[PDB]
């Protein structure tokens, strides 16, 4: 990626720390509750009539640990996400027909999570280097629409 | 807000679309799905082919749904509340899309209406489109 | 539209800030620069360096304003149309870039508000610094 | 930059056809009218108070050229734009402070130029052509922005 070996190793630190399962849930869940369109593809899932419903939802939960992982395997390839992404993309695309703006409301949500959860910790360079993560993410997500 | 020149503008230039609206309406639906193909993630049940019948028959419904807010120019929310309720509770249309038909929908013009395409008109059908997709994303959350 | 649990939800998560606003607001400032080095083609005449008096200045301004538009929730439109001159004529700033101040300012309040950042506040802080958004673009053309 | 060989033949060919001096100046001078708020960049320009006032100052037809002509050369370089326009990336952020999202709008501008004086021959998929080009202008435009 443009990840400057600096940012590179800050994206890593932090991400050491991280709790997939409980970061995971409130991402995902945050998307529904925040961008309700999003609901659009989870309807599966049940009752997300609420935030509350949202939250305890246990597919939600489980969607989202299952969704930070694949997150997390690829910042141990940031220097190309695209091959990384690559069968993920076509499935978002030819089988799930996700729009691929999804993706950058998705990774503006987890940044949000992140500020939550490590607060202070979670500085203008480090919140700097994770957009460009997030970003980087979304664009290889979306490579092989067509 | 649209102002009595913006007015005079679109109906001006949707006027002269005249019986071509259905047309337009159609060839800017394509030129979407070829210049933005996230778009197509909301037609997956369409024929999105050339010339297909689907996409002939979904332009002359936008195209017709265009011509009834230049009707009602001065009350667009209640002209179509319909569409926007639709479009927030069943279609779940992502709000960046409706920039990308607009920006569609104004190449198509510039393409068919040379003479009428100036400037002016021009930014009074950008605005024209704002508003129609601002009310179409008004209800939304 | 803010709904009246919105407008709750907002007020009581300001109230929270309090004496704080103006540290908030030159951090969401500091945040943008960094995350968005665009947006600081609008501050050329700032010391955009970390701690910089001219950006702590800022800070306290917006924040202010913020504080401002939550009073008046009510009539954000009348409350705030000074600012939505200045930042249309004067300013003349892309309207994209409200987006990304938006977001630096839910970021730095989920960062110093664990408690009261829930999801339901999340939703409605995010609705609110759109509507703030609208009205400061609202005279842009 | 994804220009499968068809594509790139689709752009130049068009490219061909049009008259840099005329072309550059409309696409400027919409730019200013369509979106106002683009004018706080040439107030010394003279007279930009109305459409008439904008699309015949001699100024701004004659920096629309020099524009178009920038434009003009990318198009002979498709393969490397960010080389060939660093410099200017370097100019508008340092030393004209230029919004980067600029680039964007006047990429639209353009296209709707096109399509106005082209009519029938700014085809669908010429346009879809053209789309990837000006992102591709607009990207290494922004390229050296920090
Ligand atoms: C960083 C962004 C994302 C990543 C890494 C990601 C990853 C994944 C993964 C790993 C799966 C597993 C499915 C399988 O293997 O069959 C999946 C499924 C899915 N994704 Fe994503 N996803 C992302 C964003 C999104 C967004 C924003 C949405 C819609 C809001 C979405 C919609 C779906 C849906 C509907 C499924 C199917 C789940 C099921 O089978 O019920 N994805 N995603
Ligand atoms: C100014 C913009 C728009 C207008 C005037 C408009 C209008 C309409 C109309 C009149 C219908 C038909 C509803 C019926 O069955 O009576 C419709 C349906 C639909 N629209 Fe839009 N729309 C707009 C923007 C969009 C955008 C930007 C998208 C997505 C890229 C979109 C996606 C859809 C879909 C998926 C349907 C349902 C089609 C079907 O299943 O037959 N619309 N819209
Ligand atoms: C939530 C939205 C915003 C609010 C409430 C806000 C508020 C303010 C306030 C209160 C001022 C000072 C007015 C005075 O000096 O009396 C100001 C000025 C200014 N704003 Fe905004 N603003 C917002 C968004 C933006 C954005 C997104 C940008 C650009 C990225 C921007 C650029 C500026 C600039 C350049 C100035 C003048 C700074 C100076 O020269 O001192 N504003 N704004
Ligand atoms: C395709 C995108 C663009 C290209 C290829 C381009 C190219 C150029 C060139 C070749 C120059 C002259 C350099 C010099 O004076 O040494 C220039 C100057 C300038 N550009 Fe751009 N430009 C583009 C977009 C824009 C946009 C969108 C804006 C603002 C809306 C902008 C603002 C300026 C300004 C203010 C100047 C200096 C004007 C003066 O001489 O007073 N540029 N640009």
């Amino acid at each position: 990626m443009h990840l400057t070996p600096e940012e590179k190793s800050a994206v890593t630190a932090l991400w050491g720390k991280v709790n997939v399962d409980e970061v995971g849930g409130e991402a995902l869940g945050r998307l529904l509750v925040v961008y309700p369109w999003t609901q659009r593809f989870f309807e599966s899932f049940g009752d997300l009539s609420t935030p509350d419903a949202v939250m305890g939802n246990p597919k939600v939960k489980a969607h989202g640990k299952k969704v930070l992982g694949a997150f997390s395997d690829g910042l141990a390839h940031l220097d190309n996400l695209k091959g990384t992404f690559a069968t993920l993309s076509e499935l978002h695309c030819d089988k799930l027909h996700v729009d691929a703006e999804n993706f950058r409301l998705l990774g503006n949500v987890l940044v949000c999570v992140l500020a939550h959860h490590f607060g202070k910790e979670f500085t203008p360079p480090v919140q700097a280097a994770y957009q460009k993560v997030v970003a980087g993410v979304a664009n290889a997500l979306a490579h092989k629409y067509h | 807000v649209l102002s009595p020149a913006d007015k005079t503008n679109v109906k001006a230039a949707w006027g002269k679309v005249g019986a071509h609206a259905g047309e337009y309406g159609a060839e800017a639906l394509e030129r979407m799905f070829l210049s933005f193909p996230t778009t197509k993630t909301y037609f997956p049940h369409f024929d999105l082919s050339h010339g297909s019948a689907q996409v002939k028959g979904h332009g002359k419904k936008v195209a017709d749904a265009l011509t009834n807010a230049v009707a009602h120019v001065d009350d667009m929310p209640n002209a179509l509340s319909a569409l926007s309720d639709l479009h927030a509770h069943k279609l779940r249309v992502d709000p960046v899309n409706f920039k990308l038909l607009s920006h569609c929908l104004l190449v198509t013009l510039a393409a068919h209406l040379p003479a009428e395409f100036t400037p002016a008109v021009h930014a009074s059908l950008d605005k024209f489109l704002a508003s129609v997709s601002t009310v179409l994303t008004s209800k939304y959350r």
